[PDB]
RNA sequence: ACAGGACUCCGGGGUCAGCAGCCUCUAGCGCGGGAGCGAACGCGGCUCAGGGAAGUCGGCAAGCCGGCUCCGUAACCUCGG
RNA sequence: CAACGAGGAUCCCACUGUCCCGAGCCGCGCCUCCGCGAGCCUCCAGCCUCGGGAACGGGCGAGGGCCGGCCAGCGGGGCAAG
RNA sequence: GGCGCGGCGCCCCUGUACGGCGAGGGCGCGUUCGCCCGGGGGGCGCGCCGCGGGCGCG
């Protein structure tokens, strides 16, 4: 099917919340942002996403993450590894 | 005849940095070292509010134990000439000094010393002509 | 317009900005912002603060007339 | 027993209740009084709050300690794109106050006015003035309907709306407001003047003048539910009070056995309807003029928008007005401006020597983008 | 039925005067449940220009001081402090 | 009367949000929702002013007010409860 | 009130990035220094554009 590519700013999604639960709240915001993007209701994440989001503890989560959504059947998300995010935007294929 | 109260002209309001209980330095050469401020003239108060003064105001003081024996045990008039609380002038300038200071001067406007050390403010030099003439610097 | 130069850095100060300080040796100092005033009071050397006029002059990046 | 020491009550009981305002925007409740014979003129306008800056001006007073010196003053900037006059209303003075005769609308009504009649515009079926436009097509009906206002009304007002496609705002529907026509020689001369404004734009330079005083009407910043220390300004209780010190301790005597309306209580603070009076006009200009904010004292060309842009407002595109001091509301609230009902008497004239255009995002030190570039020229 | 009460044994590493505090290898992993919002007000905390006990029955509470080395230490004394 | 004291007092230096005069911020409760789910108390009721009255009434005489149903808060009254 | 998400520019905050190369008290080692470099990082303000943004209930 179709395959998206998208960055999500994670420091912006934990604004206004206690830092003692930043990583759990980031996990719940990736799902909400992916589900709108891909127009679905069921988001299976890959553990590569989990390992990246949690890689600096529960408080200080990485600033940006680069995703890859595969529209299947639901939506399936794996972590895409990049050096920097200089002028990266939404890339839709298929 | 001969009335001549103290304080020539009108003054705009500025920030008051010194409330009752403050201890400031003595800037003239009368013999006093520190002055303990106990009241402000022209002060109508309000419930619970401490009286307070700024540069140019006339205050009542007592000379502390480090000052000369003759000056002690008396309620003496004085004028504040330097303060540390920063204040705004009409032309938009904000200005403050390094220390708090005053001179001993009677309400007729005659000083008890011959000199003033360090700079003084323009607020105190305009209201009190004798201060403007024996000061070495005005800021 | 009429302007001043910051005494800690070398920048220009526009009407209605910053604050002045009267030192006790009868010398006036004009500060651009609170940052510049905190640097002066702590006794941080102007030449070691790399964004000042004094530093760039000592580093060859600023031409001295 | 009697309260032992003397002390006034806290706060003003003439601004009760402290409820949220239910009027939508600021509403002008009074107009300046008409003077039979005076030249005709308009009395009101509607703008949006853009920002604050400060100016340098030369004071020409007499007896003042600033008599021939320079002062730095705070000014507020209000964005005022031209308004469109769309209708005329008349009223009669009767033994029951002001009662209206009829309202005569224009033949052709614009999109910003039509959107104010609907909740959602895209979805709605559009049946506003559908019959009126057909009848009013021939201009004869307007003349007959104006044939009544000349014969029965004592007061004439014009209906006018703003154009929100010339601002940085988000709304697309206009704000509609009546503006009273004062002056003139008789009623019949104020209806010939109102007709000559129908479907036409009106600029703020043609209501207010420089050095006159105005009143500003708006809705204040909101803070939500707030306790007595902040809402009312009562004294804070001592440190070892068991259950907290941000309260009024005694809220009434035993008799009368009720709580009085004069006692301070917690509740909604802010978002109130307010009027601040006697504001002096500093400048009336336009943002297209690139020389609008340049005195001789500076040689570059400076205009109204600051380096970086108006923080939390957006860009100003056309006309604006500048008042001394402050006015209610946050940035982007609509502000009503009227002539001063009882103006202050001993106000000096306006003589501007300098205006600040440096950046308000942070602590900006450059009047213009051009000379910042010259500063960091590598 | 439960932040209470309930004797003893074995006791690694780093920092260190140390069985103190703080971090950790081995071993072990509950604690009448979750999500949203970020009002008042509370409970446990943090910072505040200028003044410095004027507050209060009363310096209550909070803050200042503090490790190690060298210098320098009065009145009085039962001659030990 | 030296030394000693979680003992009772007065003063000074230093220190400070004790105070002039308060302001902003953090976590957790509160608040809204899914699941779970109690105590105390109760003649009948629950808006005021005056009069008379077991001499300070929600009810009685006379006047003035008031659709009805609820929430977050609060401590004047119910001569509130124990 | 067809949202927003994510970018690029401006403007601000901090104070000159990692690395490469060439001064350093001393004995190949070396705290630190200079240069590329008002740099690098960051943004909740301003300006313009890749993915997208008009159901169902009365
Ligand atoms: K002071
Ligand atoms: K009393
Ligand atoms: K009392
Ligand atoms: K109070
Ligand atoms: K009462
Ligand atoms: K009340
Ligand atoms: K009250
Ligand atoms: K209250
Ligand atoms: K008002
Ligand atoms: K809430
Ligand atoms: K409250
Ligand atoms: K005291
Ligand atoms: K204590
Ligand atoms: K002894
Ligand atoms: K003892
Ligand atoms: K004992
Ligand atoms: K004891
Ligand atoms: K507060
Ligand atoms: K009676
Ligand atoms: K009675
Ligand atoms: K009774
Ligand atoms: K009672
Ligand atoms: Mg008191
Ligand atoms: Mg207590
Ligand atoms: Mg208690
Ligand atoms: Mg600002
Ligand atoms: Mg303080
Ligand atoms: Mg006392
Ligand atoms: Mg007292
Ligand atoms: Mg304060
Ligand atoms: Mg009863
Ligand atoms: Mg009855
Ligand atoms: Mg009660
Ligand atoms: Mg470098």
């Amino acid at each position: 099917g179709i395959v998206y590519e998208h960055t999500i700013r994670l420091n912006k999604a934990v604004r206004g919340k206690p830092s003692k639960k930043a990583a759990p709240i980031a996990i719940r915001a990736i799902r909400a942002q992916v589900e709108k993007l891909a127009k679905v209701e069921d988001v299976r994440l890959d553990p590569s996403v989990n390992v990246f989001v949690w890689s600096r503890g529960i408080r200080h989560v990485p600033r940006r993450i680069r995703l890859e959504v595969r529209l299947e059947g639901f939506a399936y998300v794996i972590n895409k590894d990049v050096e920097n995010f200089k002028h990266l935007t939404t890339e839709k294929k298929g | 005849k001969r009335g001549r109260s103290g304080g020539i002209g009108n003054k705009f309001r500025i920030s008051c940095g010194l409330p009752v209980g403050a201890v400031i330095n003595c800037a003239d050469n009368s013999g006093a070292k520190s002055l303990n401020m106990i009241a402000v003239k022209n002060w109508k108060g309000h419930l619970n509010r401490f009286p307070k003064a700024s540069v140019g105001d006339m205050v009542l003081i007592t000379v502390g134990r480090d000052g000369k024996p003759e000056l002690r045990r008396k309620v003496t008039p004085a004028v504040v000439v330097r303060q540390r609380k920063v204040w705004r002038r009409k032309d938009g300038v904000w200005i403050y000094f390094q220390d708090n200071a005053g001179v001993i001067i009677n309400p007729k406007g005659e000083l008890k010393g011959s000199s003033i050390t360090g700079p003084v403010a323009k607020e105190a030099a305009d209201r009190w002509p004798k201060i403007s003439t024996t000061a070495e610097c005005v800021h | 317009v009429t302007t001043n130069q910051c005494s800690y850095s070398g920048r220009k100060i526009l009407p209605g900005y910053g604050k002045r300080m009267s030192r006790h040796d009868k010398v006036l100092l004009i500060f651009l912002n609170r940052k510049a005033s905190v640097h002066y009071l702590n006794k941080w050397n102007p030449r070691k603060i790399r964004w000042t006029l004094a530093s760039r002059r000592a580093r060859g990046k600023e031409v001295i007339v | 027993s009697h309260r032992k020491f003397s002390c006034c009550r806290k706060g003003n009981l003439g601004y009760l209740p402290r409820k949220r305002c239910t009027r939508g925007r600021g509403r002008c409740k009074t107009f300046p009084p008409d003077v039979q014979g005076a030249p005709i003129h308009l009395t009101a306008f509607l703008g949006y709050k853009a920002g604050c800056t400060h100016v340098m001006r030369f004071i020409d007073h007499r007896g003042s300690n600033l008599h021939n010196r320079q002062a730095i003053d705070q000014a507020t900037i209000i964005d005022a794109p031209p308004m469109i006059c769309t209708a005329i209303i008349g009223y009669a003075k009767t033994p029951k106050g002001l009662r209206a005769v009829t309202t005569v609308w224009a033949a052709h009504i614009a999109e910003p006015a039509m959107r104010r009649f609907y909740r959602n515009y895209f979805h709605a079926e559009k049946t506003a003035f559908s019959t009126y436009m057909k009848k009013a097509a021939d201009g004869t009906y307007i003349k007959e309907q104006l044939g009544r206002l000349k014969q029965h009304a004592d007061v004439i007002r014009i209906v006018a709306h703003t154009q929100p496609a010339l601002t940085p705002l988000k709304q697309k529907k206009a704000d509609i407001m009546e503006i009273q026509v004062n002056g003139g020689a008789n009623v019949a001369e104020k209806v010939d003047y109102a007709y000559a404004l129908m479907e036409k734009p009106i600029s703020i330079k043609d209501v207010f003048s420089v050095g006159a005083q105005i009143d500003t009407i708006s809705i204040t910043r909101g803070r939500g539910f707030e306790g007595v220390v902040t809402r009312w300004g009562v004294t804070r209780l001592p440190r070892k009070t068991r259950r907290g010190n941000r309260k009024v301790a005694c809220i009434g005597a035993w008799h009368p056995a009720n709580v009085q309306y004069t006692v301070a209580r917690a509740g909604q603070m802010g978002y109130f309807h307010r009027t601040d009076t006697n504001k002096q006009v500093f400048m009336i200009d336009t943002a297209e003029n690139p020389r609008c904010c340049t005195t001789e004292f500076d040689l570059t060309d400076k205009s109204i928008n600051p380096v970086g842009g108006f923080v939390n407002y957006g860009r100003v595109q056309g006309d604006f007005i500048m008042i001394k001091g402050t006015c209610p509301g946050p940035k982007r609230r609509p502000v009503v401006m009227r002539n001063a009902l009882l103006p202050h008497r001993n106000c000096p004239p306006v003589q501007l020597q300098w205006i600040s255009t440096a950046s308000k995002f942070g602590h900006g030190i450059f009047e213009t983008v051009e000379e910042r570039r010259q500063f960091y020229a590598k």
